[PDB]
RNA sequence: UUAAGUGAAUAAGGGCGCACGGUGGAUGCCUUGGCACUAGGAGCCGAUGAAGGACGGGACUAACACCGAUAUGCUUUGGGGAGCUGUAAGUAAGCUAUGAUCCAGAGAUUUCCGAAUGGGGGAACCCAAUAUCUUUUAUAGGAUAUUACUUUUCAGUGAAUACAUAGCUGAUUAGAGGUAGACGCAGAGAACUGAAACAUCUUAGUACCUGCAGGAAGAGAAAGAAAAUUCGAUUCCCUGAGUAGCGGCGAGCGAAACGGGAAGAGCCCAAACCAACAAGCUUGCUUGUUGGGGUUGUAGGACUCCGAUAUGGUAGUCUGUUAGUAUAGUUGAAGGAUUUGGAAAAUUCCGCUAAAGAGGGUGAAAGCCCCGUAGACGAAAUGCUGACAACACCUAGGAGGAUCCUGAGUACGGCGGAACACGAGAAAUUCCGUCGGAAUCCGCGGGGACCAUCCCGCAAGGCUAAAUACUCCCUAGUGACCGAUAGUGAACCAGUACCGUGAGGGAAAGGUGAAAAGCACCCCGGAAGGGGAGUGAAAUAGAUCCUGAAACCGUGUGCCUACAACAAGUCAAAGCUCGUUAAUGAGUGAUGGCGUGCCUUUUGUAGAAUGAACCGGCGAGUUACGAUUGCAUGCGAGGUUAAGUCGAAGAGACGGAGCCGCAGCGAAAGCGAGUCUGAAUAGGGCGAAUGAGUAUGUAGUCGUAGACCCGAAACCAUGUGAUCUACC
RNA sequence: UAGCGGAGAAAUUCCAAACGAACUUGGAGAUAGCUGGUUCUCUCCGAAAUAGCUUUAGGGCUAGCCUCGGAAUUGAGAAU
RNA sequence: AUCCGGGAGUCAGACUGCGAGUGAUAAGAUCCGUAGUCGAAAGGGAAACAGCCCAGACCACCAGCUAAGGUCCCAAAAUAU
RNA sequence: GUGUAGUGGUAGGAGAGCGUUCUAAGGGCGUUGAAGGUCGAUCGUGAGGACGGCUGGAGCGCUUAGAAGUGAGAAUGCCGGUAUGAGUAGCGAAAGACAGGUGAGAAUCCUGUCCACCGUAUGACUAAGGUUUCCUGGGGAAGGCUCGUCCGCCCAGGGUU
RNA sequence: CUUCUAGUGAGAAAACAACUGCCCGUACCGUAAACCGACACAGGUAGUCGAGGAGAGUAUCCUAAGGUGAGCGAGCGAAC
RNA sequence: CAAGCGACUGUUUAUCAAAAACACAGGUCUCUGCAAAAUCGUAAGAUGAAGUAUAGGGGCUGACGCCUGCCCGGUGCUGGA
RNA sequence: GGUAGCGAAAUUCCUUGUCGGGUAAGUUCCGACCCGCACGAAAGGCGUAACGAUUUGGGCACUGUCUCAACGAGAGACUCGGUGAAAUUUUAGUACCUGUGAAGAUGCAGGUUACCCGCGACAGGACGGAAAGACCCCAUGGAGCUUUACUGUAGUUUGAU
RNA sequence: AGAAGGGAGCUUGACUGCGAGACCUACAAGUCGAGCAGGGACGAAAGUCGGGCUUAGUGAUCCGGUGGUUCCGCAUGGAAG
């Protein structure tokens, strides 16, 4: 009845390490520092995946600005117009036609210089 | 921790060398200490209300003549108790899996032809117990068995 | 050509990934030893010199075993039928079918110390006396036997003191030490701990010391238990019961009878009397010793008078005769071929045996190869247990009640302590120390202070098998027990190595392969070590020898790194090299964003509060007995067995003593669907009006127990130390 | 000459490197309202640092606050 | 919300609006009443920051609207009228 | 199906599950390679589970129920191995030099010469105490605070009237 | 050991010659590398002998008989 | 050259103090008639001692010189009846 | 109800009392005074030759103690060959300022300085290392000691028997 | 101040058994009470009276004492208790 430790550990053990393939150190080969480090990951990991959702839109913003200002729109009265007009395009498109699609962003800009022109 | 053939002298002071403290060589950290709640000689063995081990024993047996397993066989006889024969009874008889044989009283000629291949068990007609019928899946008894049973089970 | 601007690449060394070795022994598998028990035997050894030891014995001898100057062995009686001289290689010497070695039963020899026993002593040493016999011409030298102490019997001798008493001498009887770290009976007898402190109490008559034994001990044949209607030695178990009781009425301690079972079993003295011998011969009949007679409460015996001189018994023998059994053994059934292998017991065909398919071994996993098992047979010798022989021992009726006997400084009282569940309490019963001190059958003790009636018994003398407790040891077995940090401390040459003056404390260390076939020969090297060639299925199985993880130490290389302040990452991402369990692929990473480890304790943590050097292994809420609630199951106004017997250590039925519910109120007499309080039919407290339990499994919690683990400073009881130091 | 003690031209000095009471074994796994630790995972709900009394104040009991299972009427809860 | 029953932890609190005490109408002081938050709460703002202002994460997406607070550059948005 | 609604959380209460050893029955795998080890870019909400490549060479899985010495990162834990400090501190008072031997190998052994140190002692004899360290011939694996052909070390023989 | 008596109690002295004399210790170190201190350790160890020149002297300085050159070194010639 | 303490030679905390501490010769009180008091031991037995008041134990002071006042109400001791 | 004697003392708080001597200058020393917080006659008062590895004040001689340092020798340190430890240690690619914070930061915030790797020196910091505070409180914790604290007892004595 | 304050006559309700229902509160406790029965006081009656204008004047249990009692009493009748 007497139960042995045979191998119900290192299954374990060995399962965390490969979760730590390349630190900056003896943080991959210390079974102890390893596990406190994957930890602080896990936390990093979580924060971050909500944060890659906030950057893009002030990329996306800044890029707004840089194209349309060149029109003389400021990067509001663009956005204002449009949403007055009626018009409703998602920022990482305007982005996107901004850097590519000159030719088409001008119309809309037209569109939205007419728009609250009224 | 007190049955090791150990000491209670301590291993140095209390104080002074920094270290932890210790009271004794042989304890349940030490490598080579007593163990704590350990497994000691025990019973395990416990009995029911007198009505449920009838009730049991009758639940079997009906449970297995419920599917025409208990075989009648009239009577069984062998003058020397020759291994081989028993084997052609059953094979007349055809059965051939896992059985059970019960038997009346001391013909023991017909015991000492049961020590085949563990197909076969033997048992007087006085233990039949609960496992000895469950763990068969036919069972073989004479006529007289029969009724001897129906006595001791009122 | 000038000028302005942009600007790649190289690594003294480092990072990441990958790939290959080295140290180290986790893990997987394995057992040569353990642990807990079951059934049976056995429960002492010693002045005929014990337990335990020192020294010796072999061709070689360091150790372990066995043995003892007859020394690795002597004699005899049975077994057995071919190799043998231990561990352990090797060589030399031999032995053996004229039956070795080996196994089993009987004998013979047994050095020295040790209660140690002639005297002495620092144990395994020294020195004696007296007789007998030896060597040398003799002195010295050698061997043999005896010589301690105490008491129990007997002689002699004996004398302060005559007679005899110490005393002495000689002979004779028995003791004296050990332990089985267990069980029993006594003498003597603690503290920590609980009471949340502590004085009476408890822990506890336990631990320890000492004496005395036995295979068992202790108790045992009513001055008993009871309370009508009785029963008739003692021990042990179930239930009575956590009741009646005790208790700073606190923490706590805690019975007994009745009832059900296991095993059964009763005997022998003192006295009164009767005889023979001896003494004072009071010659009164007193003393004594023998032998006879007699053993009790329904009072018996003596004593008188008659019958019989039988009839039933054993707890004795070491006396025979038989039967059985314990210690060596004998016999014991059935297979070939094919495919993989180095090897088959594996696989596929086709057969056989079983009162034998339990197990162990053989080149992997065997009913049919080997040892065995189921059966059947067997003892020259020795021991135990039966049985029946023979011998030893013991035991008779009826009737009478004139006189005699029926356990003395005892019972019991005061005083002071202990033992009984009972702590002096209203304290019976039982002991111990001191003082006081009964009756004699018309008599005495007891029925929980004490008295009266009644009832039950006869103390102050002994013995007594079985049912019960234990296991150092031997035999045969078993296990939802361990598998080298586990299991004994110890699987191996272990209470050893080592530490301490001493009592005392105490480790680490198993694994080549099937078989050593354990690497001839060459080459470098002083050697060690290595490279070929070989043995081998496998040498990365080569003696550090199965597998061979991690920390740690190295070699090579794909990507990056010398204007950079980094809890060391994640999100975003150019380039460079690849190409997977084939899928929204893998490695690295210029550059940007964001970001003060883990655990515990705290109002609050990054804390400059506190713990971790790193890797691996071990390492903490369990079990028995009670209590209560939920779940479930079998019967339901019922439920239900316990101890114990037969049974495989099981199942598997008997066994109705006992517990729980079905009726409550009252302190109690008692009353009863009611009752208590009260002058009360008043009112009020409490229950009824349908209202379900009980046995077992299981789980949660609680109680007694060390009770989740580790952790003191201290306390009590036997021992060991004055070789350092203090005084002499 | 010995630990309930010994020895001290007197210091709490010495008694086998440590003496306001030696060392070693046993009662003994002594006791600690105190400190440290206590190992696999997910779903659901989820507090308190208050009153009273205590030879009590960093402890404890009951009460309040939390959770789980059942019974019954509700209209009892709540905020306007 | 009440009732019956099984199982606990808690008895060292802190700061901040408000109204009072002792203090010197001093203290991140101490001791009570009352509300929130922290303890047991992460995300945004206050440069960094338990207890202040805004708001309660089952999970995924390179979608959209706002609160507190902000809009020259670090740093997203008006060099607004 | 489809709508509505909820899903932070310490002490703590409740519920459902993953994994290890062993037992029982049923059914299975294994020299045509099991357990164990290593690598892989795979699967589920979790604990966790498969599959393949190499090593390894004798036993282990799967289903249903049962019993537990059943799960480890911290106790100034206990045992073994290995790191950092680091090629750092130290090498335990006192004078040596040359020539020739010896030898695979020399400051460290032997021989020679000069020098130098103690000399009421660093000289001679004994009592304790140690227990073969004594002598002769071989050796260099470990001890010798380095070296070592040498030794109070290892091997063999022999000495105490 | 020397004497004197009480005393059992052939005839012993000395010639010379020739013989008998038991057990245990004896190596080695021994102000030390062999003892006591864990060590091949700047400590401790009772007794005897212990020389010459000066000199009271076993003091001091150099030396006789006699013994030793000590178990890591080679360089440089800074701070401290 | 002067002062304090202690008369002196000694002894003392091995291992942080060597003195002004203790010892010390002298002073004084007190006990004890011998089986003495006193001490070790339950007791036998011992030491005091093979001693006998010029002796033996206990308490305070500490060579030497000059000295050493008052109180017996309280607490002990001795005597009392 | 403190006599003789001493008296800012090994005793005096106010206190460095007041006066004198010694020094250029003296709270320490020595002499004298009495308002002795709180000297006193065997827990002895007051003088004292000699003695003291005793405590305190002042002279002479002498000098690296000092103004104020300088130089020389030897051992260590430093370089090369041989041998070769220790306490400590969460992982570390380990800058400065003013803030902020459990109220003093290498690691947070905002700024400033800064190529990579070593070698010899110093000791500001790492609340540096070694000893789980010796100071203080608590534990309804110990142990050693005192007494007209409680309860008992060895021992000494008294009476009855 | 229709008195609870102050005089005056008679008296003892400064009574026994109780109690629907409330207040308080962790417990143990404390506070109020209409009213029923018995038997009364003062008043012609109606009626009031279970202490004083209201709020303090007190102490678990264990143990001991005194009175009473149709309670129990270890074989039975007493008694001790």
């Amino acid at each position: 009845a007497r139960v042995k430790g045979g191998t119900v550990t290192r299954k374990r053990r060995k399962k965390v390490l490969k979760l730590a393939k390349g630190y900056y150190g003896s943080k991959h080969t210390l079974f102890k520092s390893a596990k406190e480090q994957v930890m602080n990951s896990y936390y990093y990991a979580f924060r971050d995946r909500r944060q890659k959702k906030r950057d893009f839109r002030k990329l996306w913003i800044a890029r707004i600005n840089a194209a349309a200002r060149m029109n003389g729109l400021s990067y509001s009265k663009l956005m204002h117009g449009l949403k007055l007009a009626e018009i409703d395009i998602n920022r990482k498109m305007l982005a996107d036609l901004a850097v590519n699609d000159a030719a088409a962003f001008t119309a809309l800009a037209e569109q939205a210089k007419d728009a609250l022109s009224k | 921790r007190s049955a090791v053939r150990g000491g209670g002298r301590k291993p140095w002071r209390q104080k002074g060398t920094g270290r932890a403290r210790q009271g004794s060589i042989r304890s349940p950290q030490w490598r080579g200490g007593g163990v704590v709640f350990g497994p000691t000689p025990r019973s395990y063995s416990y009995k029911l209300p007198k009505k449920v081990r009838r009730l049991a024993m009758k639940s079997v047996l009906s449970d297995k003549v419920a599917e025409n397993n208990l075989v009648a066989v009239e009577g069984l006889s062998f003058d020397a108790p020759k291994t081989k024969e028993f084997k052609q009874v059953l094979a007349n008889l055809s059965i051939d899996t896992k059985v059970l044989v019960v038997l009346e009283n001391g013909n023991d000629f017909a015991a000492l032809s049961a020590r085949n291949l563990p197909n076969v068990s033997v048992v007087t007609s006085d233990n039949v117990s609960v496992l000895d019928v469950v763990s068969a899946n036919k069972v073989l008894a004479t006529q007289t068995a029969l009724t001897q049973i129906e006595e001791v089970l009122a």
